[PDB]
RNA sequence: CUCGCACACGCUUACAUCAGUAACUAAUAAUAUACUGAUAAUUAACAACCAAUAAACCAAAACAACACUAAAACGUUUAUUAAUUACAUUGUUAACCCAACACAGGAGUGCACCAAGGAAAGAUUAAAAGAAGUAAAAGGAACUCGGCAAACACAAACCCCGCCU
RNA sequence: ACGAGCUACCCAUGAGCAGUUUAAAAGAACCAACUCAUCUAUGUGGCAAAAUAGUGAGAAGACUUGUAGGUAGAGGUGAAAA
RNA sequence: ACCAAAGCUAGCUCAACAUACUAAACAAAUACAAAAAUACACCAAAAUAAAAUAAAACAUUCACCUAACAUUAAAGUAUAGGAGAUAGAAAUUUUUAUCCUGACGCUAUAGAGAUAGUACCGUAAGGGAAAGAUGAAAGAAUAAAAUAAAAGUAAAAAAAAGCAAA
């Protein structure tokens, strides 16, 4: 059962190996929850051998027979993740309605940035919890400076941002007054 | 309004031309052969 | 695979992420940024595979296939009409194989031509009553197709031939799915026969 | 006083 | 290499010692009991998809502590690699 | 870069000097 | 002092372009106007700028109490300390006394 | 004697006294890394 | 499975289960010298040996009788022409000791076909006769040999 | 003068300093100071049989892909929920209060695996 | 000619194999532990991680017989509960660190004094002055601020000031 | 604001002191490792922003030394040399 | 003839408007020694700004100086002040929409520090760089094209005597 890791023995030496298209999200789809269960262990097997391929072919200053495939297996793979999620996170929203499959809060951490913090799991509730009561979520009154410095930063990027897409637009007018 | 001063070449040019013939630094750098040109002068 | 370019950077028909172009401009190549015409992406009229003529250069009035496109810097290629010559194979004692080689057009040196009478036109974008979109001439008053080209794979679906690890397309076109209201867990659980009697314990988030 | 000036490196890029 | 055993360079003192000093008036080993530790159960083995190491294990042992013994031994009546060993 | 015509023109004589002087025209 | 080699391209401003063919066209809204507008209407600019002059010291002055507190940290206090420079200098600097 | 080498490398002092769970122990320090996200600094703390 | 959220574990909870992996692995060719019982693997990070045991077992239905790992440290040496650093990235290697007496090798993936290498040296003995065709005429002295007269 | 920028790592501490790269804990330490694993907190890999399928890692390119239409909770309640309630409400049989016929479900805490707070990893 | 092997701390791939070095590192070369590229690599038994709450214990370490004064680091047992279920996780390279340098400097511990490590001279010549050394007729402090330095000497005496380490 | 990873003094916790002489581990004696830095010569953009060579002082103690902690500038610390 | 020299872009500056004001990106991990899934707690807090400087010293005093109320005047007036330096109101007055947003601003020693808060330097707070230029195409490098003009040198050592020239 380690044969796996390679290629058919009729392929070793070959330059061009072909393969099919990788699997759209539209073709997975269709497919039911076990053969998606099951599609997933076939890609999976040849992904594996696919990247030992590509490290034996580093290993032999050799160029390794028709790359794409790579490309096309693991693009299957994510868009069969795509799917399978889709699948759960209508179905949550059905049950439960939250949009989010982890509880989390928006909060307000030590440096004043509105974060959003996820949330983690512990045996015991929070007010009896050490490590948990000694994190900070509000900001002292410093802070509102510090807040204030950040947002006109910001304003002025975007606004130099502004003027530097309007310069050019007048330059290419005058370079090209086609109109 | 920056204004910079382009033609500084011809500037020099009214000096070096009378410092040509001179011997050592004289006759090339600005500053020594300015002195010397209007020594000779 | 996506290789991601510096802000400021040249077109020079080769492939961004090659070895020419890596020996052309190196890690830390800066130049100075050509003016290119904005052009939205429906305002483009030119794609590749269709007959065009050339209004400017040494070869002039002619007319020829499109090759590639390279939008960024709005350019065409019409192969062996715009041309200057160059030499491939080389080494020490041997310089080999004059190769005529083509240089790029601006779109303003090439006209698209209607199949009809083999004339320059200047195409404008429309929409038909079927909902479809198509390039329609101005001087001749006629609708140009668009040029169906192969693709870079070299691959026509048309011939092809399945091997071990490719999947027909009946079993590919198979729909499978029942939409229901459990998740894959709980289907393949079911499925395989695992029993499972316990549940979790509470658990606090924050 | 004992007056000392502690010598300056340039920059390594340099 | 040995390193593959797995087996790991350290060191320390070297001792060679009998289970007891040089100056004991006993000198040989006649019969060695040796417990094997819990790891090494025949039920963990098993577990671990190894069954032929049951044997191994017991023989590694021997060849390892009877040896070290015997060798001792022999190093106590003043023999070395060489002075061989006459008996 | 500096910004004007008149260097660069009052150049180009200069330019022009220095071409005859290497090659005298018959 | 190298000079640069090449004739740079010939730049035509051609006079007759919209703005400069309508300038000043509206300066004399006033007189002509049966005066309701004055001309200062017409000016486009800062906002604490409009139709008012002065040196240095006044127009950062005027800046501050105009939109001293629609201002950036690092612009205001660089403004503040402006006006303190300028203030030193023009009243206990100089020739003149 | 000879002097210079007034360094004598410890991961932790190094991580005691300047790590990030110290500057946020304390209003200052919070402040220091406050400066620091200000200038952009690529790292906020040891 | 790796980047993803395990069910805190309390006393007389559900076993635990993965149904589609995370992981992925290469299987590479030994640096050094190995015994023939042993295999090894790249592995991601996250993997513990129990997981690559039953990795292996499961999906491959391999008889793994041990398994050892280490870290390996990518270098960070490497500057850039900006002069930051480049970091190789680190990663897990993956002793495997087969069961059963199994002896495994690392087989050959690129043997040279024959009639490919004899095409390879028949046309390097076509260019060396082209390059050899071209090279001036020694008594010719250098005049260009196009023209008949 | 140390280094800042590069990652804190175990391999960079002294010796007191152990810190994993992130794999997850498999179990405690016990009595002896022997370290103890949970067969429960080891993930078990559920593996179906592939031999007897067909399906392959990549499909036949003249093979037709098709339009896109991202699965929403509403296309879903449509294919399951929509056939049942319309049958038991042009027969008069819905009842409002209990939609547990349906596939509805109250309360997740029940379940083995749970989708609000998410009890499974994959 | 002799600072050697290991560990801690610290450094982080500078280590390994193959190839390359016109130039870049070496304060020169030859070539390569240090420059370039590609490819690999340190595998746990050692080490880190590795229980609480009650209760009896006045009685040093010093080869510990017994004591000294400055009165001394280091755990047994009894009880009560401690998830019980192969394989957890992490450190394992180096010629290395702190001194801007491939710096005669600074660097804890265990064992060694060689069995391990290393090379004072790129090639000449054999001027002055300079440095370090060995020897010196007769004399023996005549030198000099002072027997400073040096010596085939390596001893005795007396004051001033501070008791002493 | 930041600094006691150098240094001053502390707190915990470790580690070293061989031979000889003595009824003695006596802030005794000789003399290594170790710690200092007497005197001279080198060196003076030096091997070195305080070193090298010799020579010296202490060497079971008010001794040396590792690791982790503390005290902060109107301050600290100090067998006072500001 | 070497060393060199020339580009015009990257972007910036200052205002206008404007909605409204902590950007982007979050799968996991991040306040254990940040980026280390998992165990009985603690958690948190405020006190006038000062001085350099002006008064030719300095002692009371010394505008602005991180507190929204603008504009035209009243007015540098009333007042306050070692009655010195200086400081300084108010009552009362005036203010017509919205579009016409740009530039007698910079062009690589300039304009932002910025190709970047990066390299590098500091134990740390912190400090903080330099650097770009071919063409329609280099998928035109026996490669083609217009400066050959700084100091420095080479082509080409020197020949009594002296501010080097006149
Ligand atoms: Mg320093
Ligand atoms: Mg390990
Ligand atoms: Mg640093
Ligand atoms: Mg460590
Ligand atoms: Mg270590
Ligand atoms: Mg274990
Ligand atoms: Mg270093
Ligand atoms: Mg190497
Ligand atoms: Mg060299
Ligand atoms: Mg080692
Ligand atoms: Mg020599
Ligand atoms: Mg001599
Ligand atoms: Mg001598
Ligand atoms: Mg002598
Ligand atoms: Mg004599
Ligand atoms: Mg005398
Ligand atoms: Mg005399
Ligand atoms: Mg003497
Ligand atoms: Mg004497
Ligand atoms: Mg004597
Ligand atoms: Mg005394
Ligand atoms: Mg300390
Ligand atoms: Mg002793
Ligand atoms: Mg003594
Ligand atoms: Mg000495
Ligand atoms: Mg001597
Ligand atoms: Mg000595
Ligand atoms: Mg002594
Ligand atoms: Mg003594
Ligand atoms: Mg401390
Ligand atoms: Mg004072
Ligand atoms: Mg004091
Ligand atoms: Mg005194
Ligand atoms: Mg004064
Ligand atoms: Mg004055
Ligand atoms: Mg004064
Ligand atoms: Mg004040
Ligand atoms: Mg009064
Ligand atoms: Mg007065
Ligand atoms: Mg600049
Ligand atoms: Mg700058
Ligand atoms: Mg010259
Ligand atoms: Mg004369």
């Amino acid at each position: 059962g380690l044969e796996e890791f390679f290629d058919d023995p009729k392929n070793w030496g070959e330059e061009k190996v072909k393969s099919g298209a990788s699997w759209t999200c539209q073709q997975l789809r269709n497919k039911s929850n076990e053969d998606l269960h099951k599609l997933w262990y076939v890609l999976l097997k040849e992904r594996n051998m696919l990247l030992t391929l590509e490290q034996e072919a580093k290993r032999q200053r050799l160029p390794m027979p028709s790359p794409e495939r790579l490309e096309k297996v693991v693009d299957s793979m994510d868009a069969l993740d795509k799917v399978v999620q889709e699948r759960e996170d209508a179905l949550r929203l059905l049950q439960t309605g939250q949009e989010k499959a982890r509880p989390g809060a928006w909060r307000r951490d030590i440096f004043g940035r509105i974060i959003w913090h996820k949330f983690k799991q512990w045996p015991i509730p929070w007010y009896l919890n050490k490590k948990y009561n000694r994190k900070r979520f509000f900001a002292m009154p410093y802070v509102e400076r510090f807040v204030r410095m950040r947002i006109e930063k910001q304003a002025r990027i975007k606004a130099r941002k502004r003027s530097l897409e309007r310069k050019k637009e007048k330059f290419l007018q005058e370079k090209f007054p086609h109109l | 309004l920056r204004s910079r001063v382009t033609d500084r070449y011809w500037r020099v040019q009214e000096v070096l031309k009378h410092a040509r013939h001179f011997r050592g630094r004289k006759n090339r750098c600005y500053r020594l052969a300015v002195r010397a040109v209007t020594r000779a002068f | 695979s996506k290789v991601t370019l510096p802000p400021n950077y040249r077109y020079g028909m080769s492939r961004p992420g090659s070895l020419s172009d890596k020996r052309k401009n190196p890690p830390g190549t800066r130049r100075r940024r050509v003016p290119v015409e904005p052009i939205s992406d429906e305002d483009w009229h030119l794609f590749c595979g269709d007959k065009v003529e050339i209004l400017e250069g040494k070869d002039a009035g002619k007319q020829g296939k499109v090759v590639q496109v390279i939008r960024q810097r709005n350019w065409v290629v019409v192969e062996g009409l715009n041309t200057h010559y160059r030499y491939v194979g080389k080494t020490v004692d041997y310089r080999g194989t004059m190769i005529p080689s083509e240089a790029p057009l601006l779109h303003n040196q090439v006209k698209l031509v209607d199949p009809t009478d083999r004339k320059p036109t200047d195409v404008e974008w429309r929409f038909t009553e079927a909902g479809e979109r198509v390039r329609v001439s101005t001087r001749s008053g006629r609708i140009i197709p668009k040029p169906e080209f192969p693709r870079a794979d070299g691959i026509v679906p048309e011939t092809w031939i399945d091997g071990p690890k490719d999947t027909s397309v009946e079993d590919a076109l198979e729909k499978t799915y029942v939409p229901r209201l459990k998740t894959l867990e709980e289907e393949v659980m079911e499925a395989m026969g695992i029993q499972e009697t316990r549940r979790h314990k509470k658990v606090y988030w924050y | 006083k004992k007056r000392f000036t502690p010598p300056t490196y340039q920059p390594k890029y340099k | 290499k040995p390193d593959k055993l797995p087996l790991f360079k350290r060191q320390y003192e070297n001792t060679i010692f009998i289970g007891s000093k040089t100056a004991d008036p006993l000198c040989y080993g006649h019969t060695q009991f040796h417990l094997l530790p819990d790891k090494l159960k025949r039920e963990k083995l098993l577990k671990q998809n190894c069954a032929d190491q049951i044997e191994v294990v017991f023989r590694a042992n021997a060849i390892a502590s009877l040896f070290a013994w015997t060798g001792a031994q022999a190093m106590y009546q003043g023999f070395w690699s060489e002075a061989d060993v006459t008996r | 870069a500096k910004k004007g015509f008149r260097a660069a023109y009052r150049f180009q004589k200069e330019l022009e000097r220095w071409r005859l002087l290497r090659c005298p025209p018959p | 002092f190298h000079v640069r080699v090449t004739l740079p391209p010939r730049k035509v401003v051609d006079r007759w372009n919209e703005k400069r063919a309508m300038f000043g066209v509206y300066d004399n809204i006033g007189i002509l106007g049966n005066f309701e507008k004055h001309p200062k209407e017409l000016i486009k600019g800062p906002i604490w700028l409009r139709g008012w002059k002065g040196n240095e010291l006044q127009r950062c002055i005027r800046k501050k109490r105009m939109v001293g507190n629609r201002m950036f940290i690092d612009d205001l206090h660089n403004l503040n300390k402006r006006i303190s420079y300028l203030y030193k200098h023009f009243n206990r600097h100089g020739k003149y006394r | 004697k000879a002097r210079g080498n007034e360094y004598q490398p410890s991961n932790i002092k190094r991580k005691h006294k300047h790590g990030w769970v110290r500057r946020l122990r304390t209003p200052t320090g919070v402040q220091v890394i406050l400066r620091r996200m200000h200038k952009g600094r690529k790292s906020l703390s040891h | 499975a790796r980047n993803v959220l395990y069910p805190l574990y309390q006393l007389g909870n559900p076993q635990l289960r993965v149904f589609r992996t995370n992981f992925f692995i290469q299987l590479v060719r030994p640096g050094t010298a190995q015994p023939e019982d042993t295999v090894q693997f790249r592995i991601p990070m996250e993997m513990t040996r129990v997981d690559l045991r039953n990795y292996l077992e499961r999906i491959y239905n391999v008889p793994v009788a041990a398994v050892r790992t280490r870290v390996q440290y990518g270098s960070n040496r490497r500057r850039d022409h900006r002069n930051i650093r480049i970091k190789k990235p680190d990663y897990k290697v993956a002793y495997v000791q087969l069961a059963l007496g199994q002896t495994f090798t690392f087989p050959d993936l690129f043997p040279e076909r024959k009639g490919a290498s004899v095409d390879v040296d028949v046309r390097d003995q076509v260019l060396e006769d082209q390059r050899q065709k071209h090279s001036p005429d020694p008594r010719r002295g250098g005049v260009p040999g196009w023209f008949g007269l | 003068g140390a280094d800042r920028m590069s990652k804190w790592t175990s391999k960079r501490g002294p010796r007191t300093f152990c810190k994993g790269r992130g794999a997850k804990g498999t179990g405690f330490h016990g009595r002896d100071g022997k370290f103890v694993q949970i067969k429960e907190m080891i993930p078990e890999l559920v593996v179906p049989e592939l031999a007897g399928f067909k399906l392959k890692p990549y499909v036949n390119y003249r093979a037709p892909e098709g339009t896109d239409t991202p699965l929403t909770a509403k296309q879903l309640f449509l294919e399951t929920a929509a056939p049942a309630i319309e049958k038991d409400f042009k027969a008069g049989t819905f009842d409002p209060e209990h939609l547990e016929k349906y596939g509805f479900e109250p309360t997740q805490e029940g379940k083995l695996f749970q989708l609000y707070p998410k009890n499974f990893p994959r």
